[PDB]
Order: structure tokens, then C-alpha cells, then sequence
């Protein structure tokens, strides 16, 4: 299972971090994807192939991922931002299965 | 591609639900899809998917036993059935593509979702 | 509770044909005097073509790649395995699916069409009346036999022609440092580590450094 | 010495298909394009039951035939059906004109009210 | 493709060919440059002329066709009339679509 | 332009030739050199009759 | 294959005269066409041609400027434009086919041809 930091607050127009830390059987050896879920709203895809954001997401959204953790950065912080952002990786050794991650609740002040 | 799901459902403990979710364009679909649900107030889950043309069905370990997803080719229809019902499944039940014909952690299409209660 | 109605009985079915009867209410498919048309989607099935690959220098399938159409085995000293490809899976299953919503969009919904009746001093008009009826039937019947006799050769060649390009390929990446013995796999000339066949199977081969 | 091989799918399907160049070629994958398959009833369409006559006809039915007193009551319809062995037609011998008209009239319409038009 | 030459191990065009639809390039002391191929690029041209030609004879030119009038009596005549040209319009609708999509590939 | 396949759709090609025409001039106007019969509020019945 | 041109035509200085050329088969062709012109008493003269399927067309440098060569493929014709005509224009004019695709010095069937007067 995924880890990640309960909760993250920032002032507008800054930039903030969120980690996605896990083991070497979910996130060591497979990718990791980034959603972003607003209230009563189904979670939108940013961030796949751990680097790579699909079309008509924002240039400051940016991802990257370094031995067993992964990390989500955004930039230019806005108030329509705040919303929970999970991670999502294919664990795969005694029956795969899409494990997200705890989540991470970003508010903006 | 847009996806819509059933309405929302209320039922008893110990009964069986089935919900569906359309898909639009061509009856026929070169790309997976699986069913993803979400508590009040908690993360999403993942229950299971479908592959197209080989037919094979994935489910996670938790729900094993009690969900069965098939596929109506011909309709463009997905089918998911939940037996056994709980107090605990009551939640929020979504439909969502993949990029590819192999179920993988990304998905990029998510439907409107339904509602299900006990 | 029905949508479609023969007067043999009610009709429950999203498919493009039917061999009911020639008079429906409601939505209803085709009717064609046809007894079977199953259109192909896998290749030929050799559990134990124009281009040679496939029943030709390679003689049999593999049943443990449940994964895919076409891939790869691999032997070394970690161990042995199968994987499939998934590129070239993707794009035949696009092509498949493509060509399958294609033959269904042709071919046209059945509305209402009942019978009509005429009296004893009118057998010239139901004589025509017939004879429009029959001929309809049989050039739509005729349509749909050959369309799916020619898709069915198309696609095998199509499988037959996607394995022959994998092989290629392959063949290309390592001219000099493999040994062709034949049967569809290369002998390596030096050692090979996991690396160097994700490389190999990836496409990014290194050959001058090995 | 290290291998690496191509080859492809096979499972255990038995569906086997025609082709102009063979016949009964079993394949991978395939799937049916023809139906042949009914429930052997006559079934409301569309929330709307139809109108069986039984015994009478269209000219025993909009006449007035005596047998036909059970059909006084209906309204509307979603199709009418009609049975071989429906002969309580016209009672008094007689021609019937343009029978075959006033059929081919009656096959387009769902519904109608009955008033009298000369009490 | 079937044989893996386009857009398999030569991956893209050139738009420096201008005088036909297959040629080489070459490269020396003397200096570079590209040159098409006479032969192939008229063999290829002759077939399809033949093919398009083919396509065009195989369909012939309507001629003078209307409508019918019928009274208020006369409704089966009138359904047969109206069944007959909505089925010809139809079969030559596939026809003619069916053809074109399996001549393009 | 684009051209469609039964295994795939919207294919550019370098040349192509089109089959089909959707035009006219919306006009009604003599064949060959000879002027129509407009009959106007007429029928052929009071064409023939003589209505006055 | 046989290469008619329309009639003749007398006109007036300062004008534009439109000739055409069609060629029996089928509509469309596999060989290129050029135009040809002749002075009394004096040799041939090659204004330019019309390639087939590519389209390309080529001109003289004596006529550039003022002669438009187009092509209707489904009529099977081929028509020639010259615009600013004046005194010396008039001539006997022919359509000339090639062997084959490509323009060249090789016309191995020509049309019977038209006058042009001024
Ligand atoms: C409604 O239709 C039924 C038939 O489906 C009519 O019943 C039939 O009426 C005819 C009248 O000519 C009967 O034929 C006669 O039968 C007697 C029997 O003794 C025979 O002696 C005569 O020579 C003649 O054949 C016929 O048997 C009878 N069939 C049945 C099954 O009853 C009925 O009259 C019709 N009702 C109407 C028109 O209101
Ligand atoms: C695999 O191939 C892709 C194709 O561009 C390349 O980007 C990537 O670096 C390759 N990976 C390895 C480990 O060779
Ligand atoms: C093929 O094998 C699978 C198990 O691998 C089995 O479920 C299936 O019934 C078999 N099919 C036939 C036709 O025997
Ligand atoms: C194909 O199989 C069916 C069923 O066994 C058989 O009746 C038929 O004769 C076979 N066709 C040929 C050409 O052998
Ligand atoms: C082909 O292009 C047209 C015009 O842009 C578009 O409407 C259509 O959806 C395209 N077809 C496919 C299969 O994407």
C-alpha cells in the first residue's frame, strides 16, 4: 500500500511537493500515476508514465519518481487547486491489482 | 468516448445488485474497462475490469468471490454484479476506460457514477 | 414485453441477421436465408498463409501466451519465459475492431413490413408483389455471404503478415552478433543477461556494444 | 548459449469458420453475426397489448358480427392478429367492396372512437 | 502496411522527389541529389488509370425517371411503387460504398 | 485529403480523386434548347379543360 | 488513341481564345499532352504540356505569362488558353500525345488541329 502525506496548505502563487512513498513491489519495479479528484466530481487523470501529462493539463503540473517514491509538483498555485490528489500504481507479484494511494488533502489559504 | 452508468439503486442487506455502463460510439471497443468505487469520505477502490476480444476478467482480491463483470459486445453494455450485499457497500460506483486493451493503472475517461444504498 | 415480433415469436437480440421469418413489427434485423455467419477475429488456432509466417517456417502456437497475439520467449541462465508484445497487438486489435464496426454500420435496421391481400381478379399485381418480395430476399442473402466468405481471408492474411513483420524486425536488430537455426529463434554468440533481452525486445538493441 | 524466439497465440477454441479458399478452419477467436432464436409467443410491444380478433375477422369485427361481442370493448391497439381458422365474416351472404382497401386502411391506425351516429 | 516498406523500415517521405512516387537519393564528391524512377512510377500509373476506369464503366447513366400518381383508392399499388424505389436506392447505396472502401486499400 | 479504409479511417494520401457531386445552380432552365411548360396555379385538368 | 480540337476561330486583337483537345478511351490517361503551333511557311513551336494524375504543367519561356494549360479528367479533355493576343499569334494549332508519362521530345500522335486568325 501507498503512502502519502495526510494533508499540505500553501499560499497562493506557490509551489508544493506531494510524496507518494511505497515498496519495491508496487512503485520499485512499475509506474505511477497521478489523479486529482474536486468534490462530487469523478478523479481526473494529470499525470501517467510517471512523467507524462495528457492533453489539456496545465504545464505546471509535473511528476517524477525516484527509487520507491514518487512525487507530484505543482506550481503557480491557484484557489480552484485544492482538491485531493492520489497515486496509483499496478502491484503485481501475488495477484496484480490498482492499488491509489492514502491520499492528500491540498488546501489553499 | 463518453460513459454513463445506471440509476441509483437502494436495496436490502443480503441481496445482489447489477449495474451497467454504456459506452458511446462503435458497439465494438479496442480498449479495457474497469469498475472503481468510493466511500464517504474515503479513497477510491478498484474492484475489477474487462479485456476486449480475449474476454479475460481481472478482480481484486477483496471482492473475490462476490463481483462478476461481463460484456455485451453487440449492445456496447458493461455489466457488473455485486452479491452478498453488506451494510459496508454502500458507496459511490464509477465505470472507467484505460488507454490500452490491458487493465493498467491508468486511466483517463471516468463516467458520472451512481449511487448505491442499503 | 418485446420491441421486435415475428408471427413465430418475439426476438431479444442486438445482432445484424435473423432467420425468422421475412415479417416483422418494430425493430427488427435482417432477414437472410443464410444458416450460419461467424465472422473471424483470432488467427488460425494450431494448438499442438500468403506471407509463410504462420503455418510455414513457424510450424506451431504457443498456449502459455495468454496475453497477447504475437511475442516473444526467451532462455538464459535467470530462467525462461514467455511476454507478448503489445504494440503490435494494440494495432491489430485496432484494425479488428475497426473492421468489425464497419461490417455492422453497412447494413441497416428492419422496420414494419407486413403482407397484403388481394382478391381472386387480381393475380397479376400479387405475382408482382412476390416477385419484388423473393428478389430483395435473395440479393441481400447473396450480399451477406460473400461479404463475410472475403473478410474472413483478408483477416487471416492480415495475422499472417503482422507475425512476418515481428520477424523481420527482430531479424534485423541482430545481424551479426545471433545465429539463424531456423524454426522462428536466434542462438546468441555471446551472453545475454535480462537486460539484454528487454533491450532486444524494447527496440533499442546495442550492437556495437556486444 | 541464450535463445530468443517468435511465435504466436493458440488456446482451445473449437469455432471454425468458411472461406472462399477452405473450408472449416478453426480459429483463435471469432464472433456470430446471425440470430435464430424466438420465445414462441405473442408479447406486448412496447407496454401496449395487441388485438387478437380469434374467431372473427376485419368485416366481422367493424360489422358487428354476433359472435363477436367480446370485441366491442377495445380501443387501442398495438397490432391486430388474425388466425386461419377466423371465418365469422359477413353472416348474410353477399359482397363486401373494396374488403382489401379498407384492410390496407386499417393496417395504419392505433386507435378510434366508437359513437352513434344515428341513435 | 501488408509488406512493411512504408512507413515500416523507411520511415517517411520525401518532398524533394517531385517528378514521380518512387526514386533514390545519392550522395558522392561530385555532390547529392535525388532522381525518380521511370519504370515502377509508369507501371504503377497504368494500373490505376485502369483501376479508376474500371471503377467509371462499371456504372451506367440514369436516365429519365419520375414519379407515378395514384388515387385514394389505390394505396397497395401506390406502398409496392414506393417499396420498389426505396429498395433500389438502397442496394445501390451499398454498392457503391462497399466498392470504394475496399479499392482504397 | 483523407481517404477511409475499412481498418482505418481519416488516411491522408498524396492524391485522390472525388465521385460524387452536391451542387447545382437552383434554377429551373430549358434541356437541349427548348423551353419547359409551366403550368403555374393550372393544373392539367384545367390545362386541358380550358379554366378560365 | 485519336485527338480532336474544336473549330476554327477568327478574332480580334487583344483577346483571349480557349481551344480544346479530346482524346478517345477511357477518361482518364497514362501519357502527357502538349500543345503545338505552327506559323506559315515557318517550324513547329512547343508552348508546353499537362503531366497526368500529378497535374504538373510546363511552358515555354516565349509563351509564359500568357498561356494556361487545364485538364478535365471525367470529360477526357484538355483545354489551352492564350490571353493578349495580337497580330502574330495566328497559327495552325495541334495536341500532341507522349509515350509516356513525363514531357518530352518524343509526340508520337498528333490531332488533325485548328486555325486561329487575327
Ligand atoms: C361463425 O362461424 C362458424 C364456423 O366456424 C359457423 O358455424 C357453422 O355454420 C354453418 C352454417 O351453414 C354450419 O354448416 C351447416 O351445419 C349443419 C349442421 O347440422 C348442416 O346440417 C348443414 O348442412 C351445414 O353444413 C356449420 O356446421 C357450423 N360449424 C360449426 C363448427 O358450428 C357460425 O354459424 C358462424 N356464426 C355466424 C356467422 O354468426
Ligand atoms: C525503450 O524504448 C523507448 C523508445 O523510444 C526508449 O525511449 C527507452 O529509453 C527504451 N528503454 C530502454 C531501457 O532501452
Ligand atoms: C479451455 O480451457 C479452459 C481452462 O483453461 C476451460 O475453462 C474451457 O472450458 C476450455 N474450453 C473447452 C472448449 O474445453
Ligand atoms: C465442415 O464440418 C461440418 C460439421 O462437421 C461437416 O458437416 C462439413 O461436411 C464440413 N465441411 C467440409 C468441407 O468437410
Ligand atoms: C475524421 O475526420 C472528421 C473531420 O475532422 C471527424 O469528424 C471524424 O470524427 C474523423 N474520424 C475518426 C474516426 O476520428
Amino acid at each position: 500500500v501507498l503512502t502519502q502525506p495526510p494533508s499540505v496548505s500553501a499560499a497562493p502563487g506557490q509551489k508544493v511537493t506531494i510524496s507518494c512513498s511505497g515498496s519495491s513491489s508496487n512503485i520499485g519495479n512499475d509506474y505511477v500515476s497521478w489523479y486529482q479528484q474536486l468534490p462530487g466530481t469523478a478523479p481526473k487523470l494529470l499525470i501517467y508514465d510517471n512523467n507524462k501529462r495528457p492533453s489539456g493539463i496545465p504545464d505546471r503540473f509535473s511528476g517524477s519518481k525516484s527509487g520507491t517514491s514518487a512525487t507530484l509538483g505543482i506550481t503557480g498555485l491557484q484557489t480552484g487547486d485544492e482538491a485531493n490528489y492520489y497515486c496509483a500504481t499496478w502491484d503485481r507479484r501475488p495477484t496484480a491489482y490498482v492499488v491509489f494511494g492514502g491520499g492528500t488533502k491540498l488546501t489553499v489559504l | 468516448v463518453q460513459l454513463v452508468e445506471s440509476g441509483a439503486e437502494v436495496k436490502k442487506p443480503g441481496s445482489s445488485v447489477k449495474v451497467s455502463c454504456k459506452a458511446s460510439g462503435g458497439p465494438f471497443r479496442s480498449y479495457a474497462i474497469s469498475w472503481v468505487r468510493q466511500a464517504p469520505g474515503q479513497g477510491p477502490e478498484w474492484m475489477g475490469g474487462i479485456i476486449p476480444i480475449f474476454g479475460t476478467t481481472k478482480y481484486a482480491p477483496k471482492f473475490q468471490g462476490r463481483v462478476t463483470i461481463t460484456a455485451d459486445d453487440f449492445a456496447g453494455t458493461v455489466y457488473m454484479e455485486l452479491s452478498s450485499l453488506r451494510s459496508e457497500d454502500t458507496a459511490m460506483y464509477y465505470c472507467a476506460k484505460h488507454m490500452g486493451y490491458q487493465v493498467r493503472e491508468t486511466m483517463d475517461v471516468w463516467g458520472k457514477g451512481t449511487t448505491v444504498t442499503v | 414485453d418485446t420491441t421486435c415480433q415475428t408471427p413465430n415469436g418475439a426476438i431479444n437480440t442486438s445482432l445484424p441477421f435473423q432467420n425468422i421469418h421475412p415479417v416483422t413489427i418494430g425493430e427488427c434485423p435482417k432477414y437472410v436465408k443464410s444458416t450460419k455467419l461467424r465472422m473471424a477475429t483470432g488467427l488460425r488456432n494450431i494448438p499442438s498463409g500468403l506471407f509463410g509466417a504462420i503455418a510455414g517456417f513457424i510450424e506451431g502456437g504457443w498456449t502459455g501466451m495468454i496475453d497477447g497475439w504475437y511475442g516473444y520467449h526467451h532462455q538464459n541462465e535467470q530462467g525462461s519465459g514467455y511476454a507478448a508484445d503489445l504494440k503490435s497487438t494494440q494495432n491489430a486489435i485496432d484494425g479488428i475492431t475497426n473492421k468489425v464496426n464497419s461490417v455492422i454500420e453497412k447494413m441497416n435496421t428492419q422496420f414494419t413490413a407486413v403482407g397484403k391481400e388481394f382478391s381472386h381478379l387480381e393475380r397479376r399485381i400479387e405475382n408482382l408483389n412476390k416477385k419484388v418480395d423473393d428478389g430483395f430476399i435473395d440479393i441481400w442473402t447473396y450480399n451477406a455471404e460473400l461479404l463475410v466468405l472475403l473478410e474472413n481471408e483478408r483477416t487471416l492474411d492480415y495475422h499472417d503478415s503482422n507475425v512476418k513483420t515481428l520477424y523481420e524486425k527482430v531479424r534485423s536488430q541482430l545481424k551479426n552478433n545471433a545465429k539463424e537455426i531456423g524454426n522462428g529463434c536466434f542462438e546468441f554468440y555471446h551472453k545475454c543477461d535480462d537486460t539484454c533481452m528487454e533491450s532486444v525486445k524494447n527496440g533499442t538493441y546495442d550492437y556495437p556494444k556486444y | 548459449s541464450d535463445k530468443i524466439c517468435i511465435g504466436y497465440h493458440a488456446n482451445n477454441s473449437t469455432d471454425t469458420v468458411d472461406t472462399v479458399l477452405e473450408k472449416n478452419v478453426t480459429v483463435t477467436h471469432s464472433v456470430n453475426l446471425l440470430e435464430n432464436k424466438h420465445n414462441g409467443k405473442l408479447c406486448k410491444l412496447r407496454g401496449v397489448a395487441p388485438l387478437h380478433l380469434g374467431k372473427c375477422n376485419i368485416a366481422g369485427w367493424l360489422l358487428g358480427n354476433p359472435e363477436c361481442e367480446s370485441l366491442a370493448t377495445a380501443s387501442s391497439w398495438s397490432y391486430i392478429v388474425e388466425t386461419s381458422s377466423s371465418n365469422n365474416g359477413t353472416c348474410y351472404p353477399g359482397d363486401f367492396i373494396n374488403y382489401e382497401e379498407l384492410r390496407e386502411q386499417l393496417s395504419s391506425v392505433s386507435s378510434f372512437e366508437k359513437f352513434e351516429i344515428f341513435p
